């Protein structure tokens, strides 16, 4: 049923890049990227 | 130990704002007075006011001195919480963003002063309509030209500004003047004839080549004053470990107290 | 009045037995019917 | 204030808890000091 | 809160008579331009100063070494080096240094660094190589003022000191070249005044050359359990900042 909606936002998440590290500081590591997107709806038809 | 203030925001506006200002993590605020607690009434343009007047650029200048360094790094879903810099002891290296357009290596020393360059996001709020200032954080050498280009029309203002660095040429704003700013020329008149005495007699001297001591030892001490007591005082230092010798204007850095 | 694209499946229903019966077939049904009760009760209302 | 036609009637919310507007313990009547927190009552501050 | 550790490189089928030398210079303070867990022996010498022909002056020396970080050396490891680097706050090491300096010294005082303008000798002269690192000395701040008033005084008119008992008598000259006119300005300002395009230099200079002569303290000495005054060449104990 894509049909009795308004509008639907599916996010998501990925991890970030880091390999084990040399001598330490600090640094404050990241918490997350949650990008975001949208939803564009069409229809068409045919005449017989 | 580090001492910490709270500044939470409470609910009455919605949190469109509060997620607005999200993006403002690493900005630097000074507060009036010290306690354990504070609010947006108190760290906001209303706070700053005098005679009910917004102070003007030099007006804003000598009250900064009197207010307490503190950074801000977390915007909680309900509250904000932001350290003490002035005094307190904080081991992390306190990260603050570089909003003022001038480009950073490492190793500047940066400093605090009001709205300059031309366009900035100081944001008002709709419900309780609080307006809060945000010191724009620059580095000391173009401030000690600035504060020498600030008195050099102030000493038009009552008897009667483009700067230039990494191929830059912006301007320096100052509205009309109050007759007070009385308070500008006093501070040279005090840091001028002290800087000369009865063993700068034979100073006229040696002029045509281009005890004395003591006056050596004295005009040095005045000299680093006269920035200090007339402008601000760098409070942190950039330094980077494993990042980029490129940090450009806008970007968030990793600095420590000094 | 009644908004369309949900009179869409009242002016006819092309399903036949949904395998989720519970997705928009309440939510719809007694939102409306609400509103089918208390215009009953505008009528038995307004006689006092 | 933008939202005096962003309501009708909003004459009822509006003098419950208006902050305090004076001096509460000095010696004479002086200005508010902004670290005030009362928020009291004020009828004739509403009708004028 | 643990501690920080930079390691240096260092070079290979050396002399055992310099490596001596090495192995007696412990506890002497050298500045660092960046600091990075990887930075060559080279990065902290002379080398790494602004070389344009000659050495950078000492008066932009002491400019760097304002901006510059440094770091106190500890037992060296005779296959490489390793220091304790100061200056940002590093968490409670075992900070002892060893004090470059031929005037006596009283515990409890405070410590900043100026330029060497006596002897390059206490350098190592690794002529294997054919590059050579410069060391700074070490100063009471009650003190410097005098330090650099003397010797320009000194040298003004060719163009003592004294501490807890001590009766001691190119970069040197450039020095003034940017100094002797911003008081000749200040008394042609005082009748200037009682235009415009000329105040960007008075103040601009005073405010930049006021405060690289007017810098912090950031070491105490102190010894708890030990020697309490040192004189030339000690292992003395002290405290960050």
């Amino acid at each position: 049923e894509l049909a009795y909606v308004r509008d639907g936002v599916i996010q998501f998440e990925v991890q970030q890049p880091m390999i084990a590290r040399d001598g330490p500081h600090p640094v404050d590591q990241p918490v997350h990227n949650y990008m975001v997107k949208r939803i564009h709806k069409r229809s068409l038809s045919a005449a017989f | 130990m580090p001492f910490e203030i709270e500044v939470l925001l409470p609910g009455e506006l919605s949190p469109a704002e509060t997620s607005a200002l999200q993006k403002c993590e690493g900005k630097i605020i000074t507060f009036s007075t010290l306690r354990h607690r504070a609010s947006l009434v108190d760290i906001a343009l209303s706070s700053y006011y005098i005679n009910g007047a917004p102070p003007d650029t030099l007006s804003l200048l000598e009250a900064y001195r009197m207010r307490f360094a503190a950074v801000i790094t977390r915007v909680i879903p309900g509250k904000l919480l932001a350290h003490a810099i002035g005094v307190g002891t904080p081991t992390p290296g306190l990260f603050i963003q570089n909003t003022s357009p001038v480009d950073l290596c490492n190793g500047d020393y940066i400093c605090l002063l009001p709205p300059v360059f031309g366009s900035a996001d100081s944001i008002r709020l709709d419900s309780v309509g609080l307006e809060i200032v945000f010191p724009l954080t620059i580095p000391q050498t173009l401030m000690r030209e600035i504060i020498a280009k600030v008195v050099a029309r102030a000493v038009e203002r009552t008897a009667a500004d483009v700067i230039c660095y990494n191929g830059r040429r912006y301007e320096l704003e100052t509205n009309l003047q109050h007759r007070d700013g009385d308070a500008a020329i006093r501070t040279l008149v005090l840091n001028l004839m002290f800087s000369i005495n009865e063993g700068c007699l034979l100073l006229l001297a040696l002029i045509p080549t281009l005890p004395i001591y003591e006056t050596i030892s004295s005009w040095i001490s005045t000299s680093s004053r006269l920035g200090d007591t007339l402008g601000t005082r760098a409070i942190l230092r950039v330094c980077v470990f494993d990042g980029p010798s490129t940090v450009h204007p806008g970007d968030r850095t990793a600095v420590i107290q000094v | 009045a009644i908004a369309s694209e949900a009179l869409s499946l009242l002016s006819n229903t092309y399903v036949d037995g949904t395998e989720i019966d519970s997705s928009l077939r309440i939510r719809a049904i007694q939102q409306m019917a609400r509103n089918l009760r208390t215009v009953l009760d505008s009528f038995e209302r307004g006689t006092a | 204030v933008n939202t005096n036609c962003n309501t009708l009637d909003r004459l009822l919310m509006e003098a419950k808890a208006v902050a305090s507007q004076s001096s509460t313990d000095t010696e004479y009547q002086f200005k508010r000091p902004p670290g005030s927190t009362e928020m009291t009552q004020d009828p004739c501050g509403l009708f004028q």
